[PDB]
Order: C-alpha cells, then structure tokens, then sequence
C-alpha cells in the first residue's frame, strides 16, 4: 500500500 | 537535526534507526516487508573497503519503531558502492506492519524538480552534537542541480574541479543524484541522519514517495544544500536484487 | 552560514580581543576542567591546577589558531587542515566536546567584553564557532 | 542532584541581586535572535525577524519574565524538581512538542545574560554551580520524554 | 556588423557590467578566461565609454544565462571592436556562466578623492567619490606607498606621511577598495592592485586616514619625568598634541627617541611620579 499513516504529519 | 519538528505522532513509520559496532547511531528506511534501504556509507563504518558483506553483517544492531529489534540475515552493497552509495539490509523475518511500523513505497514517478518540497526524518545529531534522544524531522526545499554543483565544487567541466568543500571532505555529484535546498530557518541535517529518507507526499493521490536517500549528512549548520542520491536511479536495481 | 554581515561581526569583535585572546584561551580550558570533568580525561598528563602554565600556554595555541583562522576566514578548513586531521584521527576527540568549549569560550568572552556583545554578535560568534568546530570534526568516521 | 552548601548559598545570594523584570525577557529574546527557528513557537507576537522588534516587543519580555519567574521556582526547591516543572512539562512536551535541548540552550542563554550583566563578578565556580541548576532544570522538565 | 550589439549589464550604469552581446536576436555573455586590462580597454573604446578602469568575474555582477560566446580571447588592446579579435569561435568555450566577465569604466565609473575632517585639506579620513557617492577607505594593507601616491596627487609635500584618522570621524556607507598594496609610481590609487569593488570585511572603524607633512611641523619631546629626557613621550603632529602608546614599546623605540633627541641611550621605562599633563585623546 502506499500513502496510508494512521497519523500522518499535517 | 540541530533544530525542531519533535515527531509526536510517528508519522514516519518506515524509519529505521541502526547503530554501529562502537555505538554510532545511523539511518535506515524500510523498503518493503523484507527489505529496507540504506547507503553503502553508512554500512561501511568502522571497517575497511576489503569487508565484505559477510563480515558487515553480524556486526550492525538494527531498531524499527520504538525499540523494537528486527533480526537481520545478509547484506547486499550496490556494485557502484563507491560512486552510487547504497546497501540492502534482509531482514531475518517479516515485521508487523501497524500504524507505527510499516514500509515505504518506492516511486514509478520523477520528482527530481525544483519547486517541490519533501520530508527527511532523522536520528542524527543536534545543536549540542548530541546524538538525539527522541526521533526528529525536518522539512526541505528541493534546489537547483547547478547551484549546488557550483557550490561544493567549483567546476561545472570536470578539468576545473577543485576541492571547494566547506567541510574537509568531498561530496559524491553525479547524475545520479539530486541536491535539497537549506530550511526556511535555516535547519540542516547532520551526523546520523544518512540513510534516512527524502520523502514527497503527493498531495492528488495521497501517496509519500521516497524520492532519495541522503547521502552527505556532513552539512549541517555549515553547507547550504544537502544531497541526496535518486532511488528512481537504483529502481531497476533494486527489483532484480529482491528475486534474492 | 556565515553571511557577509556575520564575518564581519565577527572580525571586528575578535579584534578588540587582541593580545588578550590567548589569556582568555586559557581562562576558558579551566573552566571545562571544573565545570565539564569529564573532559579531563582528554588531558592525563597535563598539570590542571589553576592558571597552570602549561595550561596557559596550549590556550595560548589555541587562541593562535582561531585567529590565524580569523585571520583569513573566506576558506578555513585549508588553513586548519592539520588540526583538523590532527583531533579527529590521533586523539579522537568526541564532537560533543568541541560544542562545550565553544560555549564556555563564549561565556568567558562575554564576561570579560561587555560592551561589544550586543546579540547581532552573540550570534555570529557561535556560528563562527560552530563552523569552525565542524570542520575540527568533519573528517570523523 | 545533590549540591554542597557554598555553591547553594553563593546561588541564591547572587539570585537576589538579579533584576527579575527584566533579565529573563533578555534571556529569552537572545534564545530567540541567536536561534531563529524557535521564533516559530512565538511568531504570535509578531514581527520577531531584526532584533531590534524582538528586542522592543512588549509580549517578548512579558513572557520571559513568567520563564524567569518558573526558573526561580526551580532554583527554590532544587531537591524535588520533578513536581514543581510537571505542569509546565506538560504543557510544553505534550500540547507543544517543544524538543527538550532548546531548554538547555535557553539555560545557558540565561547563564549568558547572568554574566554579561555580572561580569567578572560571576566566576567559574558559581557558574558551574548554575551549570548544574539549569541542568537538573532540563532533566526534570525532560522526565516526561521516557 | 548590424546584427551585432554590445551592452554593460548591472554596473549602475551602461559603462559597468557584465558583459552582453546581442547576436541574431539573442543576449549572451564572454567568459574571463585570459581577459585583461586590454579586452577592458578595447570594449570602453567600442562603447566610447573612456579609458578601462576595472575587471572582475561574475562575483560582482551575477551569474549569467544563455550561450557563452568567446573564450580565451586575445587582444592586443588596438582593435576597433571585440568580435575582431582572435576567438576560436562562436560558442566555443570551456566556461560556464559563474566564470562571465564584467568591466568597469571610467566614465561609468567616476572616482574622486578628497579628505574629510583633516588638519588640512591634504589630511584627513581618505573618501572615494564613486558614481556621484562619497566613501571612505579601510586600512586594512594601507601603507606608506599608498599614502604617498595619494599625498603626490594631492600636490602636498611626500618627505612624511603618515596612516590613521586625527580628528576623522568614522566613515558610513560604502567601503570601496580594500587590502591596496601598490609599488608607488602609479599616479593614482585606483591603479594600483585591489581587491574587487565594494566586497569587503572591513568595518568603519578600520577606515584608513592619512596625513602629509614635509616633516618641518613634526616635534618629539619628553614630558613629566623631570627633564627634557624622562617623561611621557609627548609628539606634536600638524600641531595636535598626542602620546605614544607602549603596546610594542621596547628598548629599541625608546633608544631612538633618545638618540633622535640627543639623550644618550634607553635605560628602562620606568615609574617616576610626577605632575604630567592631560590629557589626550
Ligand atoms: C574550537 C575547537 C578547537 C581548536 C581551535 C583547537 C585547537 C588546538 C590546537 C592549536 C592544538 C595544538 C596543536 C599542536 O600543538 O600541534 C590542539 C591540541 C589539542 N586539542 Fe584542541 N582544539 C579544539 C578543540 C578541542 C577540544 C574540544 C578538545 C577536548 C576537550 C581538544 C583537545 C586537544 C588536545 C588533547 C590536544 C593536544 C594537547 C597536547 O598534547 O599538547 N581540542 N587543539
Ligand atoms: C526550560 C525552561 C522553561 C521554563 C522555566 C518555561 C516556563 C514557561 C512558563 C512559565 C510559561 C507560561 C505558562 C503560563 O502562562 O501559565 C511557558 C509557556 C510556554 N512555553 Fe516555556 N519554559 C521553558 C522552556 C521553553 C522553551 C525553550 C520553549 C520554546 C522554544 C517553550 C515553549 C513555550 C511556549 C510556546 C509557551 C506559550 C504557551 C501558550 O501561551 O500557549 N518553553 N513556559
Ligand atoms: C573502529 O575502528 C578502529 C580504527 O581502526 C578500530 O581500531 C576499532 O577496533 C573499531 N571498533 C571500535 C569499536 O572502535
Ligand atoms: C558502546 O559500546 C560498548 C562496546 O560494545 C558498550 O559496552 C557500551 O555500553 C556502548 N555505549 C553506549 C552508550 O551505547
Ligand atoms: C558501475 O559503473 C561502471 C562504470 O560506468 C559500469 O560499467 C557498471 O555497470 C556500474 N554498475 C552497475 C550495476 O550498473
Ligand atoms: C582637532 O580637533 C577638532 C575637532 O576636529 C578640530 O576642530 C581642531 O582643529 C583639531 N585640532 C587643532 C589643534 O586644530
Ligand atoms: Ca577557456
Ligand atoms: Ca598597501
């Protein structure tokens, strides 16, 4: 997968 | 990193923090399930050009996550190490994958130009030249090829080459490699943070790409661009690597 | 990074300095001694007692190199190469240490020049400082 | 940490002379000129780029002077230094995210304005003595990271 | 020849700049490899713009952009124009832009010299007119040749010259030349060797001064050591009274002023109390 942090930065 | 950005969340899952036989704290990313990229570099320290990689293996204790230890099988070194500087860690099994641990995908895309921005982590040293308690990263422009080639060198045409570093020691250019502007505070990255990431979060299909590894973490405070090799440039090298 | 404004920040407040860089020099060697002992280690043989000639003097060498450095600022490393080869390699010096002399050769500074410290300089001096004990440490591995 | 009385008594004897409307403002706006990048934590006030606004803006020193004021706090009760900082840990690691080494640099920025006022007054035993104090200050602020 | 246009760029005005060649339409720059005094002197010519004054790479004026279209050109300096000297040819170089070379001159460039705030009007703190701007120099590499083409171009008396700033307030603004060190039989100190124009490390409190005297208004005496031959060492300059610092001050300075003064020899600079007078600054 790519693109999916449970917590991104922002 | 000398300055700021605390990471609270751990909104960088795939970094990896890898120490050394005499305790020298370095940066890895986690390419895959079983595979995470690093620089030659950073695998070479503290032993000579004649190791190979079976003597380099068993002496790295590696870290994801928090303090989590994933084992780590054999090691593979880029065939142009000296001018291409990147190793392959194998890891001994699969690591969970979770909201904090998981591995980056590598781009089908060029993000090489000027105008973008991306994201470097690290581990690497601060403002006092400690080696940093908690995780940290920074944000960075992308800069222009020529200036930063002006810049560590004096050249352009290779016969007017000299050795311009600011530091003592000189930078691996190629066109294999692209160069990341100075903060917009000026924040630089610094001992430790090689083999960490430079990763682009492309905002239309959502997607955090690493576009480079750093390479040159000699900078810090005194170097106005860091440098990164492409991973797009090892792509088809690191693919035919995988199949072993 | 050193901007034109800084180096000349810096050469002007380093001039004033004059003779007295050396006994400064060696003011800030005792007090890492006393404050940070650890850095003792560095020195086994060295008499460490207060205003120790022989700690008088290797203040003085350094004080000699930083204005040889001050000297000609626009390319340092060349000019320190030697002592750049010479901590990192023979006496493998922890590059902590340097960012602690730095400091207690600003402080000591400061006390003893009041009047020239206005922040503008404060600044430039500690990255004039930090440059300079970068490329001491640039060549570790 | 534990400390030896002369230190403890040559502390708080200098302490008192301090000027407490002023000095920590100082502190803190030099943090700020000399380190640019922590400006991004008090941008609030407003323009912070020359030192000459840092210097005059009247939100710089009204914050320093409660950091001063926190900072004589610790330096009463040094033996239980965990509890006294705990509230202030909190608001600074957990909402802020402020990175604990800029508290250290702030303690000596600190130590600095000390001895540019004190000059040659302010001597190498009592400033190592200070030394210790902002140390066990960043420590017990910094608990909280582990 | 009508396709072929030359411009200055960036200097301020069109007799300073990098140098620009218009070419079927399109600007583009000359590298500094091999240039000189005499490329300087053949392109003021073509631009009517008077006697060359400056060179300087691409430091002073910035980086250019498009085709570099000559290198290692060579003149003899009587050319009519600067596409008639030898070239290997259209675009042919080894240069990138960072190695552009720019030129200053004479009539873009406008230099004066005067004195400020002296005892005279051939000393004082030394100022440049550059451009129609008033700038003073630092004294960083200043010495008694420099001083002395300065004094000669001033007509004053060159027996005795001095460095430094009496009464000279500190200068503001530009620094304009910087480190001279000239062989003094240039006739003005802008032919002398310097580094390039307005890039410096000097402060105003480095700004160099000067004074001229024929050596008849130069008095040393001895004051307050109870005769003509103990004292603070007192010196009368242009008629200002000042004392000699002892930062260097060895046997060998005070021997002189003795021997100078018919005071025998030196014996030790010594304590003894005194009424002195004061003060100075
Ligand atoms: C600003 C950074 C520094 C400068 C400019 C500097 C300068 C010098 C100089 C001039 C010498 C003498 C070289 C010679 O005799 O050939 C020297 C030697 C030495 N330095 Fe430093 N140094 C710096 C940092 C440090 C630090 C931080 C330490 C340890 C805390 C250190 C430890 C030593 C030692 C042990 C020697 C050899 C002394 C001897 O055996 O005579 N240096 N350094
Ligand atoms: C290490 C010694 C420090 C002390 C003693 C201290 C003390 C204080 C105090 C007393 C306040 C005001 C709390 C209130 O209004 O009740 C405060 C607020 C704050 N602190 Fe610090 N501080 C320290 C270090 C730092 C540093 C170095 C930074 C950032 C670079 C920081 C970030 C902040 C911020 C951003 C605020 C404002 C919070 C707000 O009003 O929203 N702290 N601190
Ligand atoms: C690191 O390299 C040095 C230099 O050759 C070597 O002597 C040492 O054994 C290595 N390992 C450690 C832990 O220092
Ligand atoms: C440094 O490495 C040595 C040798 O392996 C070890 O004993 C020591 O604990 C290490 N120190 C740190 C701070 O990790
Ligand atoms: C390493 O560089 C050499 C020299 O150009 C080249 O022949 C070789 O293919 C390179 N290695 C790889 C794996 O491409
Ligand atoms: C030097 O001092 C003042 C201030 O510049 C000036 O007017 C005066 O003429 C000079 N001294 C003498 C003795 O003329
Ligand atoms: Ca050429
Ligand atoms: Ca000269």
């Amino acid at each position: 997968v790519c693109g999916k942090p449970k917590n991104p930065a922002n | 990193i000398l300055g700021g950005h605390l990471d609270a969340k751990g909104s960088f899952p795939w970094q990896a923090k890898m120490v050394s036989h005499h305790n020298l704290t370095t940066g890895a990313t986690l390419i895959n399930e079983q595979w995470l990229l690093t620089t030659a570099k950073n695998l070479f320290l503290n032993h000579s050009e004649n190791a190979t990689a079976k003597d380099i293996a068993p002496t790295l204790t590696l870290y994801v996550g928090k303090k989590q230890l994933v084992e780590i099988e054999k090691v593979v070194l880029h065939p142009n190490y000296s001018q291409v500087d990147i190793g392959l860690i194998k890891l001994k099994q699969k690591v969970s994958v979770n909201e904090r641990v998981m591995p980056i995908c590598l781009p089908s895309k060029d993000y090489a130009e000027v105008g973008r921005v991306g994201y470097v982590s690290g581990w690497g040293r601060n403002a006092n030249f400690k080696f940093t308690d908690h995780l940290k990263y920074v944000m960075l422009p992308v800069a222009d090829q020529d200036q930063c080639i002006r810049h560590y060198e004096g050249s352009t045409v290779p016969e007017k080459k000299t050795p311009k570093s600011p530091v003592g020691v000189q930078p691996i250019l190629n066109e294999h490699t692209f160069c990341a502007g100075m903060s917009k505070y000026q924040e630089d990255t610094c001992y430790g943070d090689a083999g960490s990431a430079f990763a682009v979060h492309d905002l239309e299909e959502d997607t955090w790409y690493a576009t480079g590894i750093l390479s040159f973490d000699k900078s810090c405070a005194v170097a106005e661009y860091g440098v990164y090799v492409k991973v797009t440039s090892i792509q088809d090298w690191v693919q035919k690597t995988i199949a072993e | 990074v050193l901007s034109p404004a800084d180096k000349t920040n810096v050469k002007a407040a380093w001039g004033k300095v004059g003779a007295h860089a050396g006994e400064y020099g060696a003011e800030a060697l005792e007090r890492m001694f006393l404050s940070f002992p650890t850095t003792k280690t560095y020195f086994p043989h060295f008499d460490l007692s207060h205003g120790s000639a022989q700690v008088k003097g290797h203040g003085k060498k350094v004080a000699d190199a930083l204005t040889n450095a001050v000297a000609h600022v626009d390319d340092m490393p060349n000019a320190l190469s030697a002592l750049s080869d010479l901590h990192a390699h023979k006496l493998r010096v922890d590059p902590v240490n340097f960012k602690l002399l730095s400091h207690c050769l600003l402080v000591t500074l400061a006390a003893h020049l009041p009047a020239e410290f206005t922040p503008a300089v404060h600044a430039s001096l500690d990255k004039f400082l930090a440059s300079v004990s970068t490329v001491l440490t640039s060549k570790y591995r | 940490v534990h400390l030896t009385p002369e230190e403890k008594s040559a502390v708080t004897a200098l302490w008192g002379k301090v000027n407490v409307d002023e000095v920590g403002g100082e502190a803190l706006g030099r943090l700020l000129v000399v380190y640019p990048w922590t400006q991004r934590f008090f941008e609030s006030f407003g323009d912070l780029s020359t030192p000459d606004a840092v210097m005059g803006n009247p939100k710089v020193k009204a914050h320093g002077k409660k950091v001063l004021g926190a900072f004589s706090d610790g330096l009463a009760h040094l033996d239980n230094l965990k509890g006294t900082f705990a509230t202030l840990s909190e608001l600074h690691c957990d909402k802020l995210h402020v990175d604990p080494e800029n508290f250290r640099l702030l303690g000596n920025v600190l130590v600095c304005v000390l001895a540019h006022h004190f000059g040659k007054e302010f001597t190498p035993p009592v400033q190592a003595a200070y030394q210790k104090v902002v140390a066990g200050v960043a420590n017990a602020l910094a608990h909280k990271y582990h | 020849g009508s396709n072929l246009e030359m411009r200055l760029t960036r200097g301020g005005n069109m007799c300073s700049g990098r140098i620009e060649i218009k070419f079927q339409g399109r600007w583009g720059t000359v590298c500094d490899d091999n240039f000189n005094i005499d490329h300087a002197s053949v392109i003021c010519r073509q631009l009517e713009c008077g006697s060359a004054v400056s060179f300087s790479g691409s430091s002073n004026f910035g980086e250019g952009s498009g085709p570099i279209w000559f290198d290692d050109l060579i003149c003899n300096g009587n050319e009519s124009a600067l596409w008639n000297c030898k070239h290997q040819g259209w675009g042919k170089h080894n240069c990138d832009h960072a190695e552009d070379a720019g030129v200053i001159c004479s009539k873009g460039a406008d230099l004066s010299l005067r004195l400020v705030d002296g005892v005279t009007e051939c000393s004082g703190r030394l100022e440049v007119r550059f451009q129609g701007e008033w700038g003073t120099i630092c004294d960083d590499g200043w010495d008694s040749y420099d001083a002395a083409v300065a004094c000669k171009q001033l007509g004053c008396p060159t027996a005795v010259t001095a460095i430094g700033r009496v009464n000279a307030s500190k200068g503001f603004g530009h620094i304009w030349l910087d480190s001279v060190s000239c062989q003094g039989h240039e006739p003005a100190i802008w032919q002398c060797k310097h580094h390039e124009w307005g890039k410096h490390y000097c402060n105003h409190n480095e700004d160099a001064g000067v004074t001229c005297s024929d050596g008849s208004d130069l008095e040393l005496r001895l004051r307050g050591g109870g005769s003509r031959c103990a004292g603070t060492v007192e010196v009368e300059i242009q008629r200002l009274l000042g004392k000699v610092c002892d930062r260097g001050w060895g046997l060998k300075e005070a021997d002189v002023v003795c021997r100078q003064l018919g005071c025998g020899s030196a014996l030790k600079t010594s304590y003894q109390v005194y009424s002195k007078i004061q003060a100075t600054n």
